[PDB]
């Protein structure tokens, strides 16, 4: 009388699903003998072997550093100047960026058209960019053709010629570039956050500067800026790939001679008008935008602060989450799990920025207008949890992730050269991989708690928000969420 | 012309001006006080604790015994 | 110990009584698992096929209607009833095993019960 | 009970303001902004009483 | 937002209604202190209830014992004069605060639409206060009370 | 605790001795597992190892039943297996600190994983598990299908990929015509058991290559043989066929500009190494740009199209000239994005350029030299980034059964000449025009009107 | 985490005992 499971399509479906479940119930050890999802430390000392980065200091004060690997076939040669938009004078804000744009063009013999023709004829690339307090002009080239690239860099950095018609054309180009940046909302958010956090300080002003100032260059400001800030002690030449240190040193010595001898040293320049964090907020409500983008930030650590590594670990254990992330609801960080499980945000990203004598540390969320209060609760809860109740497995996972991220990012010739120059400018030395790993391994739960108490516990925050933000909690909400009354 | 509220969106400045009619702003370099405030709040808080204890004890001791009963205790 | 109706007369009688009751109301033993009760049953039902879950809802509605009317299933369908032909225990076990693993190593609960 | 109904009806239709105008543009949460104002009022009343 | 795992206790169902109506209720940003007077009237009502309960733990509603019972509260009960003076002067302050409440409503025309029901329930409340205070003033059983 | 302020070396470290400054150039070892599988590796100096598993499967092997399995499989790459749950897999990857990626192309598709050189057994074991033993659960597949439907709903934002797919579908018939982005009907039809059957039928040993970038070959083979040697030996069913004859695809969308693209056949394919290299050099000569970039010299601003069109014709949003080469077939052509009113003139200009390269004498020796040097530079600067090295190993072994040494590509690019360029352009222009248009297409010329040229 | 949790619980217990003594000042219990 009772029907068999063959009939009753629901009985058939139940049988099929039960068969599949009983299929996947028995694991296998030969595919599980190495997994160990619980994180643990390891000593990669047997692996961290890289060629020595030879450093030389020409007596005019010029540092040249190379990491040669003569088995390769390409190379990257560049100049890393310790100057940027921070070192302006409140009326020449856009000078650094505009000088970049101009210095691409022409010299007493380069003739921008035929200069770029030469660059593209040898097959290489030539790029540049300016940060708040760092400037880079680098070129990627091949073996036996490095010297031409080095000569071109020296020529453009020393004997550049600025002509009025090209200056007008670049004024037009930079006004267009300013008009296209508001589409990129993340950069706008971070510019506003910098302005409202380091207000009344040289770090507050943007990189591009104001259009009213870009319209009044006249090339006298350009020449004055280059002669006052591109001095010999503040520059570093870096090379990787198939290069020879002695050849590079000889070429730099023979070429970089018409420099700007001066005394404006960035250390003394930062001694005056330092960077001062001021807790505040700016919130630009629109309600015509589909997504609300905001960022909260605490005061960070300087480049040389020994707690900078701890802050890097902490921003690794608040790792970024994305709506197309592979992990999804399963991730190491508690903040990513909270965001993904309850789907309260389109994407979150924790950032750690380091400057001289200051820095930043935040979470950069981007969500929908209705989940903002829950998202803010999640962010503040996880940060103050880092203050109070950090866990050993989380710390170990964060340290492993940080080591892996750094060593995987250093990949190629241009990344190696960029690492050499940036580290030489920030610390005065290039930190070896073994020492970097030792410093990271010196971070444990007690270290994380101490650093978070130093930087997060009951400290002012700076908020920058844009879009439909009616539901975003006010300043007092975040300010009170920076501590727990339970402990 | 520029609607003057997108000008502020497109032009972030490091010199931000607040109202300063009800509250004078500290000069930028000065630190956040954050301690004077908590100590003022603490003084008021233990004033409040004193008040609450007074009220509770008044009610309970009123519900307690009485002088005529204590006199008749013999 | 593990006492089954083959090796226990008392268990045989217990199973017989449960079969009689469920057949009277015409609903499988797994249909008694309340999704609001555990929230693991809620997930297991969320993972099951729609045909199976719809059959479960139909059987439950029939049982509730019979309960209101103060009557039992007619003897034909009562003889056609198949209690203890499970459809949920394997999925529930998988869900609980996954939850146990996630809790055991790090991890936040994928779902939680409101208060209350 | 009457006071609770009073408050429920008010909470249905918001709250007036010294201007008498529509006031759904600039609105803030009751706590902590008006709890502290009410607290100042309560302490002054306690001194009077 | 799907509430899979609970974020905040205030948004949990146990404290959700309280959350909305006490913490998260949007309020006009420019309110002066007379809205504080409304809250103060609420506090005065609570004070009256508590002191009245503890007073009724000692008051005898008989005609031959009411007055001497009140004098008992004043003289014998431990801190009873405080209870009685709090009850009486708290009735007075309750009425003072409600009068200021009403006159702010009149000044700012808060009775206008759509708060007609709020004003009407307020009128009912005022009637209840009048009746309660009158019957309470009869309780001590003095010359003014009786007459 | 005290710390040395990070501008001073940290106390006592056991930092090791550096590499010998031009140690050597590692060779690729390839071992053929007797069931028919390939395991290849090479040594790298950097502390990062990239390990990938590449399969000869994809849209070409799709079937009317599947029709979308490749895209779904890319989305369902590192999900729960019969031995580990998805949570366990993600926790393992995070624990060692590596990155997982999946790529799905028309002809072949791969799964890559990156981590430090210490974790080689973990990398290879997790990869082999996730490929060989997948458990396509209905709920996970449904989640990924929902995401894929949303992505299909957000497709028009990039007209270039849409036009590439359109050109392939229009100008091919069966195999290469099989779509890559899983239309909505196919998405609704797709299912977990369908994925299971497709994988079990296609993911077989004689079409699997495991390529490592910074891993010792002995270690890799010693950890991979106990995980792949027992796969069944199958007879490697033949590759699908596809003919080129094809015409026009036209789709109307928003009012912002029109995107027109043209393409041709060049039936050499990757097995015709000389013609593939000549096609790559021709692409690097043609190239172009988007007229909105502000990077700097070297990005091809002196290419022929860039110079002529962009420096001469304005109101043309972007102008590029591209190629796509599959085993035994090719597809080279020009992408144009311009204003709706200008579109017929834009088509005329693109045809003029494509015929200009064909007729002899119109390409200068200096331009050819620049193109050859740029191609050599692009290849060389690409073979850094060990991820690219491992991918190249895998793709080359899948195609040719070996790794063709870089010196062959360099020599071919060296020996290409103007006569070769002209002959290849003449051959490529003879094949029937393939045309696609997207946007305000109600004003672009007819396919036959455009095809009046080129013949 | 357990040492921190038990330390915090003990601190809250000390605070609770102090509040209890403040509410009910008992020298009668304090002296012995
Ligand atoms: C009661 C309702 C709240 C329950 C707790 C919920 C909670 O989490 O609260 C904290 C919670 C913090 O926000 P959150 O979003 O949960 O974030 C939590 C943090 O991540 C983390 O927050 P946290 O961990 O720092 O704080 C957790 C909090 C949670 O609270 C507790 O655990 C308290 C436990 C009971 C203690 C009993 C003693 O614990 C404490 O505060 C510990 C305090 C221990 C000592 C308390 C003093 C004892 C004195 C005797 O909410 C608040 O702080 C808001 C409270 C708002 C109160 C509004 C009162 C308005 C009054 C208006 C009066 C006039 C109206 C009109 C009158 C007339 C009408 C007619
Ligand atoms: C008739 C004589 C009229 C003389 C008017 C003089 C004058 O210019 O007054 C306006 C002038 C400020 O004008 P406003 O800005 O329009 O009023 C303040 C706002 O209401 C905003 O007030 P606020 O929150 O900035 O200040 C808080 C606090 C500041 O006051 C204090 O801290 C202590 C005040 C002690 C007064 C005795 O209180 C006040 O300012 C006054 C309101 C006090 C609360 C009343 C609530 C109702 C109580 C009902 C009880 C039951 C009946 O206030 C004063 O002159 C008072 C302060 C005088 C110096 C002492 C400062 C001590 C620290
Ligand atoms: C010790 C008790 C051991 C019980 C072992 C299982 C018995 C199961 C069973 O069928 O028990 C018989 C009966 C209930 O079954 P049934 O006869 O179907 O009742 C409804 C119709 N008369 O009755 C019961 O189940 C009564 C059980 C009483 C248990 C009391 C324990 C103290
Ligand atoms: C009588 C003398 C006085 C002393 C009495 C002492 C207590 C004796 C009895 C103790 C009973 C157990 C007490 C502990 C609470 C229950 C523990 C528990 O298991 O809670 C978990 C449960 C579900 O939570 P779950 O989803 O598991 O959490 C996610 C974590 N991964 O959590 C829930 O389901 C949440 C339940 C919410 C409701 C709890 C109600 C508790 C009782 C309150 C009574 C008073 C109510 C207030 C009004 C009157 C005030 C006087
Ligand atoms: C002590 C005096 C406490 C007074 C609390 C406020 C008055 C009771 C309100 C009860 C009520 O209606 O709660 C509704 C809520 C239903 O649950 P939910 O779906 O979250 O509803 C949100 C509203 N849309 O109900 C619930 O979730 C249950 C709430 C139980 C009551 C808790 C009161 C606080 C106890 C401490
Ligand atoms: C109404 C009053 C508040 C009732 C709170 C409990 C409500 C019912 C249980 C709710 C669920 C629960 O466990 O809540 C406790 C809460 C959990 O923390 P949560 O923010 O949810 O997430 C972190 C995960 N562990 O944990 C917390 O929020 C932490 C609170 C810890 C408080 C411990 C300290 C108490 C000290 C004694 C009292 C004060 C001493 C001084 C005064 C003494 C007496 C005069
Ligand atoms: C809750 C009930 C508290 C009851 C209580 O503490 O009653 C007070 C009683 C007598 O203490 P008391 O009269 O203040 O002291 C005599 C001189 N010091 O207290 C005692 O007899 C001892 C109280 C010890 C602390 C009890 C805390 C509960
Ligand atoms: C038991 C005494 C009373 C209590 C506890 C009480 C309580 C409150 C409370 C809590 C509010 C909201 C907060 C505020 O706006 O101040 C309020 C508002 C109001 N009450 Fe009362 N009230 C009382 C008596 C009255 C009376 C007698 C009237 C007039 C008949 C009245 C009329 C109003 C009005 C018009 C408002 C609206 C407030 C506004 O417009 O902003 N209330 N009351
Ligand atoms: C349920 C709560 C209340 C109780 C149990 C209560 C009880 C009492 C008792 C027993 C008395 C006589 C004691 C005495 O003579 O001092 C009294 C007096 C009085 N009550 Fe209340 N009462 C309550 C609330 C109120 C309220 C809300 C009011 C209104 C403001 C009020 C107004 C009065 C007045 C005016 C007196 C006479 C004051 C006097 O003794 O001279 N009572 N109440
Ligand atoms: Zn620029």
């Amino acid at each position: 009388a009772p029907p068999p499971p063959t009939a009753m399509i629901y009985d058939r479906a139940a049988e099929a699903i039960k068969s599949k479940l009983r299929q996947l119930e028995n694991p296998d050890p030969r595919f599980l003998k190495h997994g160990n999802p619980r994180p643990a430390l390891s000593d990669h000392t047997r692996i961290l072997a890289a060629p020595e980065t030879r450093v030389t200091t020409l007596p005019n004060g010029l540092r040249v550093a190379t990491e040669s690997s003569l088995a390769a076939r390409t190379a990257t040669v560049g100049v890393w100047i310790d100057a940027g938009s921070r070192f302006e004078t409140e009326e020449t804000n856009g000078t650094a960026h505009f000088l970049e744009h101009m210095i691409f063009k022409g010299t007493e013999r380069r003739n921008a058209r035929e200069l770029e023709e030469e660059i593209e004829n040898m097959g290489g690339h030539l790029n540049a960019y300016t940060s708040r307090e760092q400037t880079t002009y680098y070129a990627k080239v091949t073996d036996s053709d490095v010297p031409q690239a080095l000569d071109i860099l020296a020529d453009i950095l020393q004997n550049s010629r600025f002509e009025e018609n090209r200056i007008s054309r670049e004024r037009d180009v930079i006004l267009r570039e300013m008009e296209e940046v508001e589409g990129q909302t993340e950069e706008v958010i971070f510019d506003h956050l910098h302005a409202t956090a380091f207000q009344y300080t040289p770090l507050g002003r943007t990189i591009l500067g104001p259009a009213q100032n870009i319209k009044t260059i006249t090339k006298a400001h350009l020449q004055s800026y280059i002669q006052t800030h591109y001095t010999a002690p503040r520059m570093v030449i870096a090379a990787s790939g198939a290069v020879k240190h002695e050849d590079i040193v000889e070429q730099v010595k023979k070429l970089f001679t018409k420099l700007s001898t001066d005394a404006t040293t960035t250390a003394q320049l930062v001694a005056k008008e330092p960077a001062i964090f001021t807790g505040s907020e700016v919130r630009m409500l629109d309600d015509d935008i589909p997504l609300a983008q905001f960022a909260v930030a605490f005061e960070g650590a300087s480049w040389k602060d020994p707690d900078s590594i701890a802050l890097m670990v902490m921003q690794a254990m608040l790792g970024s989450w994305n709506k197309t992330a592979g992990g999804g609801k399963h991730m190491g960080s508690e903040l990513a799990q909270r965001v993904g499980i309850n789907e309260v945000a389109e994407s979150i990203m924790a950032f750690n920025t380091n400057y001289k004598d200051t820095g930043l540390f935040g979470v950069y969320a981007v969500a929908k207008p209705d989940c903002l209060d829950d998202l803010s609760y999640a962010i503040m809860q996880e940060t103050t949890k880092l203050v109070y109740r950090v866990s050993e497995d989380d710390v170990t996972r964060a340290c492993n992730q940080l080591k892996s991220s750094l060593l995987l990012h250093i990949d190629g010739t241009s990344p190696v050269a960029e690492d050499i120059g940036r580290q030489l400018l920030t610390y005065g030395r290039r930190i070896p991989f073994a020492e970097l790993f030792a410093r990271i391994d010196a971070v444990d739960a007690s270290t994380i708690k101490r650093v978070a108490n130093r930087f997060i516990y009951d400290k002012d925050v700076a908020i920058a928000a844009m879009g439909p933000i009616q539901r975003l909690p006010d300043y007092n909400w975040f300010r009170r969420r920076t501590y727990w009354n339970r402990y | 012309e520029i609607p003057a509220t997108v000008a502020a969106v497109k032009n972030p400045s490091s010199k931000i001006i607040y109202d300063e009619h009800n509250h004078e702003r500290f000069p930028p370099g000065d630190p956040s006080k954050r301690a004077f405030a908590y100590f003022v709040l603490t003084g008021g808080r233990f004033v409040y604790a004193s008040l609450i204890r007074l009220l509770v004890l008044k009610f309970v001791l009123s519900m307690s015994a009485s002088k005529d009963v204590l006199a008749l205790a013999s | 110990s593990f006492l089954d109706p083959k090796k226990n007369w008392l268990a045989a009688q217990h199973m017989k009584s449960l079969v009689k009751r469920l057949s009277k109301y015409g609903l499988r033993y797994d249909d008694l698992y309340d999704p609001y009760y555990d929230l693991d049953v809620k997930e297991a039902l969320n993972r099951l096929p729609k045909e199976v879950v719809d059959a479960r809802h139909a059987r439950l509605k029939r049982a509730i209607d019979l309960s209101m009317k103060h009557e039992y299933l007619p003897e034909d369908l009562q003889a056609m009833q198949t209690p203890f032909r499970g459809y949920l225990q394997d999925m529930l076990a998988l869900v609980k095993r996954e939850r146990a693993e996630r809790e055991a190593l790090g991890g936040l609960p994928l779902y939680q019960r409101s208060i209350p | 009970g009457a006071s609770l109904l009073h408050l429920a009806a008010l909470h249905q239709y918001g709250s007036n303001n010294p201007l008498g105008v529509h006031s759904e543009m600039d609105q803030i949460s009751f706590y902590p902004y008006f709890y502290v104002k009410d607290l100042v009022g309560w302490v002054a009343f306690a001194i009077f009483f | 937002t799907i509430r899979n795992q609970r974020f905040s206790l205030l948004k949990e169902p146990i404290s959700s209604t309280l959350n909305q109506h006490l913490i998260d209720y949007p309020t006009p940003s420019n309110l002066s202190y007379w809205w504080g007077f409304g809250s103060l009237a609420g506090i005065c009502l609570v004070i009256q209830i508590v002191t009245g309960v503890f007073l009724a733990m000692h008051y005898t509603p008989h005609v031959d014992l009411a007055f001497n019972s009140v004098e008992h509260v004043m003289r014998d009960v431990e801190g009873g004069w405080l209870l009685r003076y709090m009850h009486a002067n708290g009735a007075s302050m309750f009425f003072i605060v409600v009068y200021l409440h009403i006159f702010r409503g009149l000044y700012y025309a808060s009775y206008s639409s759509p708060r007609e029901f709020v004003w009407c329930l307020g009128v009912v409340i005022f009637l209840l206060m009048i009746v309660t205070a009158f019957t309470g003033y009869v309780l001590p059983w003095g010359q003014m009370s009786f007459w | 605790s005290s710390l040395p302020s990070l501008d001073i070396p940290l106390g006592g470290v056991v930092l090791p001795d550096p590499l010998p400054d031009s140690v050597e150039q590692s060779k690729t070892k390839i071992t053929t597992l007797s069931n028919g599988l390939k395991i290849a590796s090479e040594t790298s100096p950097n502390p990062a190892a990239s390990i990938g598993l590449y399969l000869d499967c994809g849209s070409i092997y799709e079937t009317p039943f599947s029709s979308g399995a490749s895209h779904l499989l890319e989305r369902m790459a590192f999900k729960s297996t019969t031995n580990r749950s998805h949570f366990r897999i993600v926790r393992e990857v995070e624990a060692i600190g590596g990155n997982i990626g999946a790529s799905a192309s028309r002809e072949q598709m791969g799964y890559t994983f990156d981590a430090l050189k210490t974790y080689v057994p973990q990398m290879v074991e997790l990869l082999v598990d996730c490929v060989r033993n997948p458990a396509f659960l209905d709920w996970e597949v449904n989640e990924e299908l929902r995401k894929v439907k949303a992505e299909l709903g957000e497709l028009s934002n990039n007209p270039q990929g849409l036009l590439l797919e359109a050109i392939h579908s229009a100008g091919y018939s069966g195999a290469l015509a099989y779509p890559l982005l899983a239309p909505e009907a196919a998405l609704n039809r797709l299912d977990g058991p369908s994925l299971e059957e497709f994988v079990a039928e296609n993911y077989t040993a004689p079409r699997m290559v495991l390529a490592a970038a910074g891993v010792e070959h002995e270690e890799l083979v010693s950890i991979a043989e106990p995980l792949l040697s027992d796969l069944p030996n199958v007879p490697r069913p033949d590759e699908p066929k596809s003919v080129y004859v094809g015409g026009d695809f036209r789709r109307h969308g928003e009012s912002g500009g029109t995107h027109v693209a043209l393409a041709f056949e060049v039936p050499g394919g990757w097995h015709k190494e000389k013609d593939a290299i000549v096609l790559t050099v021709l692409q690097m000569l043609m190239g172009g740009g988007g007229s909105f970039s502000a990077g700097g010299p070297g990005k091809g601003m002196h290419s022929r199209l860039y110079l002529r069109v962009l420096n001469e014709y304005q109101q043309i949003q972007s102008f590029s000239a591209f190629n796509s080469i599959f085993n035994n077939t090719g597809l080279f052509g020009i992408y144009a994005s311009t204003s709706p009113d200008f579109a017929p003139k834009a088509v005329d200009i693109a045809a003029k350029e494509l015929i200009a390269i064909a007729s002899p004498g119109q390409v200068t020796q200096v331009q050819l030299d620049r193109a050859k040097k740029s191609t050599k530079s692009a290849v060389l600067m690409n073979l850094e980034s060990r991820m690219i090295a491992s991918e190249d190993i895998g793709r080359q072994i899948l195609t040719y059964g070996e790794r063709k040494p870089l010196e062959q590509f360099l020599k071919a690019v060296d020996e290409i000449t103007l006569n070769d360029i002209t002959k290849i352009s003449q051959k490529i222009i003879s094949s029937p025009l393939t045309m696609a248009s997207y946007g305000d297409v109600l004003s672009v010329p007819s396919y036959e009107s455009v095809n009046r040229k080129f013949h | 985490i357990q040492p921190a949790d038990v330390k915090a619980a003990a601190m809250w217990g000390v605070a609770a005992a102090t509040g209890g003594l403040y509410l009910v000042q008992v020298s009668i219990l304090v002296l012995p």
